[PDB]
RNA sequence: ACAGGUUUGGUCCUGGCCUUUCUAUUAAUUCUUAAUAAAAUUACACAUGCAAGUAUCCGCGCCCCGGUGAGAAUGCCCUCCAGAUCUUAAAGAUCAAAAGGAGCAGGUAUCAAGCACACCUAUAACGGUAGCUCAUAACGCCUUGCUCAACCACACCCCCACGGGAAACAGCAGUGAUAAAAAUUAAGCCAUGAACGAAAGUUUGACUAAGUUAUAUUAAUUAGAGUUGGUAAAUCUCGUGCCAGCCACCGCGGUCAUACGAUUAACCCAAAUUAAUAGAUCCACGGCGUAAAGAGUGUUUAAGAAAAAAAAUCACAAU
RNA sequence: CCUAUAUUCAAUUACACAACCAUGCAAGAAGAGACAAGUCGUAACAAGGUAAGCAUACUGGAAAGUGUGCUUGGAUUACC
C-alpha cells in the first residue's frame, strides 16, 4: 500500500516487457511441440512422457491432420470421427470440418489447428468450434460412400424419470416445513431433474474464451 | 502535572533494561589470558584470585575465580557467568566451576 | 445510482487556514478523539484541501465540505458545499439577524 | 481519577452510561454556545457533562464546538442526505436538551436491542475452537466424550503404537 | 414528522425569545431615561466650572 | 492471504491430540491450510465412539446449504457424512464399498468351513 | 503489593538499590518408568537421499502446502474494489492487487526545518498563479515482524532481476562452520487435507502413527539438591585466624566464626534443585520555600480558560 | 487476403560518482574515576582563626587570593 517514502521500482516493468516479449517471439510452432519419440513414448519438447494407457493408439493410429494432408481441399466438408467414440458409443459421433490451418514448419506436415461442426450422439450443435484433442493419435476419416450410413441416426426418446425421491431427511424438513404453515397437501415433493443434464465425459469441450456477459 | 501536559507527554514508559557484561546471553566461553590477583576495596581485605579472559565477542575483560585453590594456565577455555563480585570494582564475571578446563574444587586430601 | 467516495470524510465542517492557492481553500477540521490513559476528549485536527468554485472564502470563516465523488487531484477530495459563518459577518442562524459577536447588529423585534 | 472539576466524568462507566445513539444520517454535530448569559447556562452543562457521553458512544461523529459567536445557544445537525436539523437551545436544562435530542435522531430502544441480538447470535454456542471466540476447544472436553489423553491415558488397544506393533507381528 | 415537530418547537421557542426581548427593550429605555438625566446634570455642572 | 485461484470448499479440520482425533467440519478457501484459516464453522464430527456408542455429528444444515447455494465444494468425507445423515443420497462408493465388504465375508466364511474340514 | 532489608550516634522526611512472586532459555549437580505437549544459536556454507504429479496423448497442477523472520517503523482497524477462481444463462459467491483514511501505531528534537515537496486552466497540451509539509513533530537517524482462528514480508546476493555476481535445504532429514544453545540421514498414504482423474484410483517429508530429549504438566515404581547471621523456615562440634574464603542486599573472617571450610543436627523444595540471563510486574492523576524541580523580566502567536458578582485612574525615589 | 493468417522489431545515449557515511586500527593528545599508613600545605566546617558564597575579572605550587556589584544558606547575644 501507499507509504510516502515508497520507492519506484522500474526494473518489475522491465521484465514484465521483456519476458512477454521473449515469450511471443520464442512461442513454439507446434510442429516441434506435440513431436513424438515412439520408442520411448516421450515427448522432447517438454520432457513428459505419455500415460501407460494411451500407448497401443498412440502406435496404431493415426492423428487429424495426418488424415487430413492427403485430402484434396485439405478436407473441407468432410466427416471426421474418433475411434474412442466408436468403441464407448453405438449411436453416430462426428466432426464435420469448416477450417482447417495446418502447421508448415513441419516436413511431414501433421499438424495444424482445426474448427468444425459437431454431431455427439447423433445430437447436433448448431454452430462452428474449434475442434479439441486434434493432436491426439484416436482418428479415423469415414470414407464418401458410407457417409450416409453414419450420417443415418435412428432417433430414441429418453426414459430417464423426470423427478425423484428428495433424500430422506430433506423430505422431511420439507414436509415438516409445509405443516408449520398451514399446508395440509400430502403431495409427495418431488425433485425435479431437468436441468441435471450433464453430458458424458467424453463430450469435447470448447476451447474458446468465453465472451462475459 | 495539569492534563494538558500529560496529554501532551503521553504516559511514561518504562525504559528498556541497559545490557550488562555478558551481553544478555546467559553465559559466554572465553579463553584464559592471564592469571593474576586484585585486592579487594578497603574495608574489608584479602587477595582475590582472578583471570582475565577473552570472550567470544571478542571483548577483553577481567572475571572472577570461586571456590579455594584452582589450576588455570593461558589458553584454558573457561565458561563465564554474570554474577558480580562485590569487593572487587570493577569485575562482573565470574568462571563456572566444572565446566571445560576449569574443574570442580577438589576436597581435601 | 452509483456516485460515491472512497473516504470516510463523506462530510466535515470546519475553519479556513489559507486560500493561497488558486480556486482552493486550505480547511483546518477538527474532531473530539478520547485519550485512552486519561479517558479525555482533546481536539486532533486535520487539514483538507476544498474546491472553491467562485473562490468565495476568506481566512477565518466555518465552512462545510462535501466528499468529491472523483478526487480532483491527490490532495482534493472534497468540494466546499456551503459557508457555515463568513468570518465577522455572522447571520444568526436561530433568529435569521445579522450579529457581532454576542449582540445583535439589527434586533429581531424591530421588523418595521 | 483525581485532577480535574469533575473527575467522575472521565470515568470509564461514566462515558458508558451515557444514553444517545444517533441514526445513521447523522455525521457532524455542531455546537454554538456562550461562556456567559445566564440562559445559556444549560448549553454549557451541556458540553461540560453529556457531549463527552454522547462522543463515545458515536465514535465516527465530528462534534465541533464553538464559542461566542451568536448571542444564543443552538446544536446543528448535519446529515448524510444533505438535510440540517437546527435545535434551539436556550432557556432548557442540560437534561432537556439531551432529551430532546434522543426523541429527534435516536434509536428506539427496539432498535437498539436488535442490533446487539444480531451480535449475539454472531458467536455460536456448538462450535469449536480458541477460548477467544469458543466455549470449548477439543471435544475432549464434553462429558460422556472421550478425554483428551493428556489427562487419562488411552487403553493401550486405541494406541497405535499397539495397533502397529500387532500389524507388524 | 420528527422534523416537523422540531420546527414547530423552534417556533415556539422564536415566539417566547420575541417577548422577553420587547420587554429587555423597554427596561433600557427606562435605563436611558436615568443615564439621560445624570449626564445632562454631570454636563451643568462641568458647563459652570469652565465658565 | 491472496491467493491465485481455488474454491470454497467444505471440508473436515482436523483438530485433536495423538490418537484422539476430533474434527470442524470448515466452509474454507481450497488453497488454504487444513487446519488454519476459515470462512464459516459449519458443524463438527466426533469418530470415537462415546459412552453410548454413538459418533457425534453436528450439521449447521442453513447455513450448509446456503454455501453449497453458492457453489462451494464437498470433499469425499463429508460427502460420505451427510449422505449418511440422509441430507443427500448415499454417496455411490459408500455402497460400494458396502458391497465388497460383503463378499470379503462371504470368502472368509466359505474359507472358514474349508479350514474346519 | 498486605509489603520487607539498607543512609544516621540517633529520630523523622525525601530518595534510590535490593528481597519476597511467576515463566522461559542455558549451565552446574542429581535422574526410575509411562503418557501428553513442545522442540528454539545462526537469512553463514552445504556431501547424499527424498519433498509434484496425475492423465488415453491435450491439458490441469507444480513456495498451494511446508520454511523462515532477513527486510521494513513496517503497520493495526476501516473504506473501496480491478482481477483471478468456482458455480450457474445471467445473478451470486470465495480470495481479494492497486488506490484510499474517522481513529490507533517503537525510540530519538543534541534530527528543526524539508527544498518543489502544490494548485488552476482546460484541453489533456499550451499556458497561468506561487505555492505545499512541519514543534498537534515535517525531514532525518536508530531499533524492530506482528495488535495472533490470523496477518505482513522474504524465497542465494545486487530493495527489483531484463542483466550481473555466480551456481543457492529459510521443504524433511542430515553435515561443516558458528553459538551458552545439539530431535530420526526413520515408517506409512490407513485417516484428514491438497493435485489430477468420468471413475475405480494414483501421488503427497502436508500430515498420521512412531523414534529422540527431564523443556513443561500429570500419574506412580523413583532421592537428590539447595539452605540454616538478618531480611527469611532451619546448627552443633572441630579447623582456620583480615589468611583461606563467603555474600542478592546489609555484611562476615584480627584466636570462643551459628556468616569461611568440614562434621552433627535441622529446614525447604523434590525427579528434580540451585546459579546465570532474559522477561512478566514495577515511575507521576505524584510533586516544585529548605530535599530533584517556579525556568532574570514583560508582551503577543499557537493553544486554551471564560464557568456566579463587580472593576480601568491620582502625595512620595519609573524611564 | 477462393477457410485464412504470417512476420518484424523495442536497445541506447548524456553525465556524475566514496564525496558522505558507518565500522575497526592509529603516531599521538586531553580529561574523569579509582587510587598509599606517600609528599606539600591548611581552603571549608566554630565570627574555622581575614564570616561564607554567587556572577565576572585578574593573579598564584596547590588548595586559593584580591577587585566590583549581589546573596544570608553569618552573627551583632536584642528596656544595650
Ligand atoms: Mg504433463
Ligand atoms: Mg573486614
Ligand atoms: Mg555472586
Ligand atoms: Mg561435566
Ligand atoms: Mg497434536
Ligand atoms: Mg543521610
Ligand atoms: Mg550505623
Ligand atoms: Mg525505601
Ligand atoms: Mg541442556
Ligand atoms: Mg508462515
Ligand atoms: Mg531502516
Ligand atoms: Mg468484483
Ligand atoms: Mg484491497
Ligand atoms: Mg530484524
Ligand atoms: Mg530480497
Ligand atoms: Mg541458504
Ligand atoms: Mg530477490
Ligand atoms: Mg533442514
Ligand atoms: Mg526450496
Ligand atoms: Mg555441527
Ligand atoms: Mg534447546
Ligand atoms: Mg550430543
Ligand atoms: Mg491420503
Ligand atoms: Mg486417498
Ligand atoms: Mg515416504
Ligand atoms: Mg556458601
Ligand atoms: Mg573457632
Ligand atoms: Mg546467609
Ligand atoms: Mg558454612
Ligand atoms: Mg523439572
Ligand atoms: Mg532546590
Ligand atoms: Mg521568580
Ligand atoms: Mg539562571
Ligand atoms: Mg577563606
Ligand atoms: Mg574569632
Ligand atoms: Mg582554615
Ligand atoms: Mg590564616
Ligand atoms: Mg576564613
Ligand atoms: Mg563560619
Ligand atoms: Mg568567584
Ligand atoms: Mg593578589
Ligand atoms: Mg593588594
Ligand atoms: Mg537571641
Ligand atoms: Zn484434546
Amino acid at each position: 500500500m501507499a507509504r510516502k517514502k515508497v520507492r519506484p521500482r522500474l526494473i518489475a516493468e522491465l521484465a514484465r516487457r521483456v519476458r512477454a516479449l521473449r515469450e511471443q517471439r520464442e512461442r513454439p510452432r507446434d510442429s516441434q511441440r506435440y513431436a513424438l519419440d515412439y520408442e520411448t513414448m516421450m515427448r522432447p519438447h517438454s520432457g513428459n512422457r505419455l500415460p501407460m494407457r494411451a500407448w497401443a493408439d498412440v502406435r496404431h493410429e493415426s492423428r487429424l491432420l495426418q488424415l487430413l494432408n492427403r485430402l484434396p481441399l485439405f478436407g473441407l466438408g468432410r466427416l471426421v470421427t474418433r475411434k474412442s467414440w466408436l468403441w464407448q458409443h453405438d449411436e453416430p459421433c462426428y466432426w464435420r470440418l469448416t477450417r482447417v490451418r495446418p502447421d508448415y514448419a513441419a516436413e511431414n506436415l501433421d499438424h495444424g489447428k482445426a474448427w468444425g461442426i459437431l454431431t455427439f450422439k447423433g445430437k447436433t450443435e448448431s454452430e462452428a468450434r474449434e475442434i479439441e484433442q486434434v493432436m491426439y493419435h484416436d482418428w479415423r476419416l469415414v470414407p464418401k460412400h458410407e457417409e450416409e450410413a453414419f450420417t443415418a441416426f435412428t432417433l430414441v426418446p429418453e426414459d430417464t424419470p423426470l423427478s425423484v425421491p428428495y433424500p430422506p431427511l430433506l423430505r422431511a424438513m420439507i414436509l415438516a416445513q409445509r405443516q408449520k404453515y398451514g399446508d395440509t397437501s400430502t403431495e409427495e415433493p418431488m425433485l425435479n431433474l431437468e436441468r441435471a443434464r450433464i453430458d458424458p465425459w467424453d463430450y469435447p469441450a470448447k476451447l474458446e474464451a468465453k465472451t462475459k456477459t | 502535572a495539569t492534563l494538558n501536559q500529560m496529554h501532551r507527554l503521553g504516559p511514561p514508559k518504562h525504559p528498556p533494561g541497559k545490557m550488562g557484561p555478558t551481553a544478555g546471553r546467559p553465559q559466554l566461553k572465553g579463553v584464559v589470558l592471564r592469571t593474576f590477583i586484585r585486592k579487594p576495596k578497603k574495608p574489608n581485605s584479602a587477595n582475590r584470585k582472578c583471570c582475565r579472559v577473552r570472550l567470544s565477542t571478542g571483548r577483553e575483560a577481567v572475571c572472577f575465580i570461586p571456590g579455594e585453590g584452582h589450576s588455570l594456565q593461558e589458553h584454558h577455555v573457561v565458561l563465564v557467568q554474570g554474577g558480580r563480585t562485590q569487593d572487587l570494582p570493577g569485575v562482573k564475571l565470574t568462571v563456572v566451576r566444572g565446566k571445560y578446563d576449569c574443574g570442580h574444587v577438589q576436597k581435601k586430601k | 445510482s452509483i456516485a460515491r467516495s472512497s473516504v470516510h470524510a463523506k462530510w466535515v465542517v470546519g475553519k479556513v487556514i489559507g486560500t493561497a492557492m488558486q480556486k482552493t481553500a486550505k480547511v483546518r477540521v477538527t474532531r473530539l478523539v478520547l485519550d485512552p490513559y486519561l479517558l479525555k476528549y482533546f481536539n486532533k485536527r486535520k487539514t483538507y484541501f476544498a474546491h472553491d468554485a467562485l473562490q468565495q472564502c476568506t481566512v477565518g470563516d466555518i465552512v462545510l465540505l462535501k466528499a468529491l465523488p472523483v478526487p480532483r487531484t491527490k490532495h482534493v477530495k472534497h468540494e466546499l458545499a456551503e459557508i457555515i459563518f463568513k468570518v465577522g459577518q455572522v447571520i444568526d442562524p436561530v433568529t435569521g439577524k445579522p450579529c457581532a459577536g454576542t449582540t445583535y447588529l439589527e434586533s429581531p423585534i424591530s421588523p418595521e | 481519577p483525581m485532577k480535574g472539576r469533575f473527575p467522575i466524568r472521565r470515568t470509564l462507566q461514566y462515558l458508558g452510561q451515557g444514553d444517545v445513539v444517533f441514526k445513521d444520517s447523522v455525521k457532524v454535530m455542531t455546537v454554538n454556545y456562550n461562556t456567559h448569559g445566564e440562559l445559556g447556562e444549560g448549553a454549557r452543562k451541556f458540553v461540560f457533562f453529556n457531549i463527552p457521553q454522547i462522543q463515545y458512544k458515536n465514535p465516527w461523529v465530528q462534534i465541533t464546538m464553538f464559542k461566542n459567536m451568536t448571542p444564543s445557544p443552538f446544536l446543528r445537525f448535519y446529515l448524510d442526505s444533505g438535510e440540517q436539523v437546527l435545535v434551539d437551545v436556550e432557556s432548557k436544562s442540560n437534561k432537556e436538551i439531551v432529551e430532546h435530542i434522543r426523541k429527534i435522531l435516536g434509536k428506539n430502544e427496539e432498535t437498539l436491542e436488535k442490533e446487539e441480538q444480531e451480535k449475539k447470535q454472531l458467536s455460536h454456542p456448538a462450535h469449536f475452537g480458541p477460548r477467544k471466540y469458543c466455549l470449548r476447544e477439543c471435544m475432549c472436553e464434553v462429558e460422556g466424550q472421550v478425554p483428551c489423553p493428556g489427562l487419562v491415558p488411552l487403553p493401550k488397544e486405541m494406541t497405535g503404537k499397539y495397533k502397529a506393533a500387532l500389524k507388524a507381528t | 414528522e420528527l422534523m416537523a415537530w422540531n420546527q414547530a418547537e423552534n417556533q415556539r421557542l422564536h415566539e417566547l425569545r420575541l417577548a422577553r426581548l420587547r420587554q429587555e427593550a423597554l427596561e433600557q429605555e427606562r435605563r436611558q431615561a436615568e443615564e439621560a438625566v445624570l449626564q445632562a446634570r454631570e454636563a451643568q455642572a462641568w458647563a459652570q466650572l469652565k465658565e | 492471504r491472496a491467493y491465485r485461484g481455488g474454491h470454497l470448499t467444505i471440508r473436515l479440520a482436523l483438530g485433536g491430540c495423538t490418537n484422539r482425533p476430533f474434527y470442524r467440519i470448515v466452509a474454507a478457501h481450497s488453497k488454504c491450510p487444513r487446519d488454519g484459516r476459515f470462512v464459516e464453522q459449519l458443524g463438527s464430527y466426533d469418530p470415537l465412539p462415546n459412552s453410548h456408542g454413538e459418533k457425534l455429528v453436528a450439521l449447521n444444515f442453513d447455513r450448509i446449504r446456503h454455501w453449497i447455494g453458492c457453489g462451494a465444494h464437498l470433499s469425499k468425507p463429508v460427502e460420505k457424512l451427510l449422505g449418511l445423515s440422509g441430507f443427500y443420497p448415499l454417496h455411490p462408493m459408500m455402497i460400494t464399498n458396502a458391497e465388497r465388504l460383503r463378499r470379503k465375508r462371504a470368502r472368509e466364511v466359505l474359507l472358514a468351513s474349508q479350514k474346519t474340514d
